[PDB]
């Protein structure tokens, strides 16, 4: 039904910006909710119905210190939408001393577009980990919101946080989101500024306004994971039934992403599902082994071929998927979507459940045992202290932690019949 | 062919039967069971038909 | 005084309750032409009060 | 019949002169009371056929220590109407005992225009509470017009007097004021001050001609509540036809305004009935629930998609009216008045019984208590101390305000076959 999304943090406004213009370019409405006379699709998942023939995004907007705020306020995608929703440090334990205060206050502004909307199926959210401003606020927030309402799904797009090379209170902060990111979230689509980064400076020789890029790489991603519910589909028209098949295990729930082409600035069926399936077109970056793919197509696609097409990559036999028992990478196939123009027409996106992230996060901990030992760089604070006297909550989140890279790791054994 | 394609039309007309009654539309058929769920789990027997018509036309 | 008045509000409120769900009944075998009882019965009051089979 | 109406206080001389003007406006007349060659509708329900062809509005003028009785003499809308009825403090008693003394000679005005009508169906009062002039006046005289003619309908149009502070004595003349409203008033249409400031600073960014626009609105509302019996309608084309489906219970009789437009300065029918029913348009500010709604929408309207949009409206259940015997949201629809130029053609207005007004009541009540428990906020004078010696009156009223609440919250109970 109707999904209500969260943004904070300036990144996560930024993205929030950037994916409801994107919807706005995509679908054929004004930069100011007026319908356009070439109009059909659903567009009920994140549109108000508003009150002038407005189609208002229903976007929880959440703010400290207000930089960006003013340059989304100053524009003419404020007369898309605007609820009303603005309310006003960089550590996450200051972001959650200043969440704590304040959560009634928010919590009227998330029960307003509760009661304004007749129906829930989600919440998404736009979180930057360890972006200062975003951390610790957003973790408290996230808490808050898995415990008043049991009865709907989180999704929360994270961004995997080190430019390899700066901020020594970053794994901390990062440790601590990514414990409230396992235990108090389930869906989590991690991105990788790093790979995103190399990607950019792949394709093109950008290096400098590589937010902005990303931004329109993210919009994309989170406009292709939505089409087939904006879009009149069959399948995961919700988004609970995406999350469904993607999950065997409640806390194995980390999703991957790729994209066929990689510069956007006749092809068959099994060949862009083989190039989406290789690891290179896979924009984040002992065996490691995917439990279960799923993917989607869009563009100018023969449709009467895609089960020789599904033979042929069987038999090609690309990946030793898993051990016990049976998943599959899994297609899903929809229109590229009208009312539009549209350039570079066959785009396949990927959702998986991989290992893999293990490494990453075992990365990040060695970063964190590293700097926990040198014990220069906590960069002790009286927020820290009164938060948590004996920093017995890394402790909780390390064996959190170490829990789910054993998971991942019997996952990859044979034998996962044993828990562990 | 032309007369019964301007007085009432023939292609867009199967293309809603196979919407509605080949569930060619999974969203129509999710709030078709979502918006009657008592009235399908509890017998249909005791109950009369303008009832489901009247709660399907605004299902839709 | 009031044991004329009280009386016969009684007995008139509940004799008119029974031929208000007389017609009610009457209508329901019968079915927008079932605009009549949803709007006399707008918004679910009394829909359920006294109701029978 | 034919209605009678009354206007008293500079604030009620200014809502009656606004609300003659607008019927001047809207019908095709001069103000002279010349009939214009375009001329059709019922001109009798306010207008005396007089004896140059003049329809000569029937208005009762009342007026001490003239201000702006001058500034209505001076203009031409005095040759309009002039029945020759202007008969010369700023308490409660003050204005009590003014009126005590001059009560026959105004009765001679009053009997002068009920002689001079051959029917009689009601006396409208345009009187603001704690108007200082208007205050003990207008209720020593809607006192003596009970008293005298039972068989008509009173109808007061009210102020909610308080602009969140500044007077004192306020409290007290607006109490007093109130026991009388209760007591010798048989319909009541309540204004707020505030939300009529609110709304006024909402949709423009004026808050000091305030006076000025707000006789606009309410020479509006006025206009809209009669406008079925001034054009030919069919159902309430009396005054106590209206009146009757309101009121399930003699002392529940508090009617509740709101309007569809909110900015005056194509839609279909479920949309302005549904914005109608929304509290944000409703232009006056545990449960609380409306006993009853009536509504009449004016404008181009599409007759025969009334009934869909009443099952649309009701499976939309916005609100969970009443418990024990049952009442209706009730519609009516009337056409948009001819014979005047006509912008923002859509407009609805709503008459409700609604229990949330025992909120503002109370407020008043908590202002009172406060006062009086400090007391230094009585401003003992000779008026209060001749009028009553005890000031049991205040004891009286104060019963009867907590009769009036108690009233409202055991209807708002499940149980009112019991009373209280």
């Amino acid at each position: 039904r109707e999904i209500i999304t969260l943004q904070l943090g300036q990144c996560g406004n930024q993205i929030g910006f950037e994916f409801w213009k994107q919807l706005c370019a995509e679908h054929g409405i004004s930069p100011e909710g007026i319908v356009e006379e070439f109009a059909t699709d659903r567009k009920d998942v994140f549109f108000y119905q508003a009150d002038d023939e407005h189609y208002i995004p229903r976007a929880v907007l959440l703010d400290l210190e207000p930089r960006v705020i003013h340059s989304i306020l100053n524009s003419p995608y404020a007369k898309l939408y605007n609820p009303e929703n603005i309310y006003l440090g960089n550590n996450w334990a200051s972001g959650f001393s200043q969440g704590e205060k304040i959560h009634e206050d928010i919590f009227d502004i998330i029960d307003r577009e509760a009661d304004g909307s007749d129906s829930l199926e989600g919440f998404v959210l736009c979180h930057s980990i360890a972006g200062g401003t975003g951390s610790g606020l957003g973790s408290y927030l996230l808490e808050r919101l898995n415990d008043r309402y049991p009865k709907k799904l989180v999704q929360t797009y994270s961004v995997f946080p080190n430019q390899d090379e700066d901020v020594v209170v970053q794994p901390y902060n990062s440790l601590l989101t990514l414990k409230r990111l396992t235990q108090n979230a389930d869906c989590v689509v991690v991105l990788d500024n790093t790979a995103l980064n190399r990607i950019a400076t792949d394709r093109l020789h950008i290096q400098n306004p590589s937010f902005s890029q990303i931004n329109q790489l993210v919009s994309t991603i989170m406009s292709a994971s939505t089409t087939t519910l904006r879009y009149p589909g069959y399948m995961n028209n919700d988004l609970i039934g995406l999350i469904a098949s993607l999950i065997p295990t409640p806390r194995l729930h980390f999703l991957m992403t790729g994209y066929t082409p990689l510069t956007t600035d006749k092809t068959t069926v099994l060949d862009v599902m083989r190039r989406l399936l290789q690891p290179k077109n896979v924009m984040v970056s002992t065996n490691h082994c995917y439990i279960a793919i799923l993917n989607i197509i869009q563009g100018e696609v023969d449709p009467t071929q895609v089960h020789k097409s599904l033979q042929r990559i069987r038999e090609r036999k690309l990946a030793n998927f898993i051990p016990w028992g049976p998943a599959s990478i899994q297609v899903a196939l929809s229109r590229k979507s009208p009312y539009l123009p549209s350039a570079h027409r066959v785009s396949g996106l990927m959702m998986a459940n991989h290992t893999s992230i293990s490494s990453l996060f075992e990365r990040t901990c060695r970063q964190y045992d590293k700097l926990r030992k040198r014990e220069a760089f906590l960069e002790q604070f009286r927020k820290e202290d009164m938060f948590k006297d004996n920093f017995d909550e890394m402790d909780t989140s390390r064996e959190i932690v170490q829990q789910l890279i054993d998971e991942y790791h019997a996952a990859t054994r044979p034998d996962y019949i044993s828990w562990g | 062919l032309d007369v019964l394609n301007k007085k009432y039309s023939l292609l867009d007309h199967m293309q809603a039967m196979r919407r509605y009654l080949l569930l060619g539309q999974g969203d129509f058929i999710r709030h078709l069971m979502d918006l009657l769920k008592p009235e399908l789990v509890r017998p249909a027997t005791t109950l009369y038909q303008h009832n489901l018509t009247g709660i399907l036309e605004t299902a839709v | 005084l009031v044991s004329g008045f009280e009386a016969t509000i009684n007995k008139f409120d509940k004799n008119f309750s029974a031929h208000l769900l007389d017609l009610l009944a009457r209508l329901s075998i019968y079915s927008g032409m079932a605009s009549v009882i949803s709007r006399l019965d707008f918004n679910g009051f009394y829909t359920e009060r006294l109701e029978r089979l």
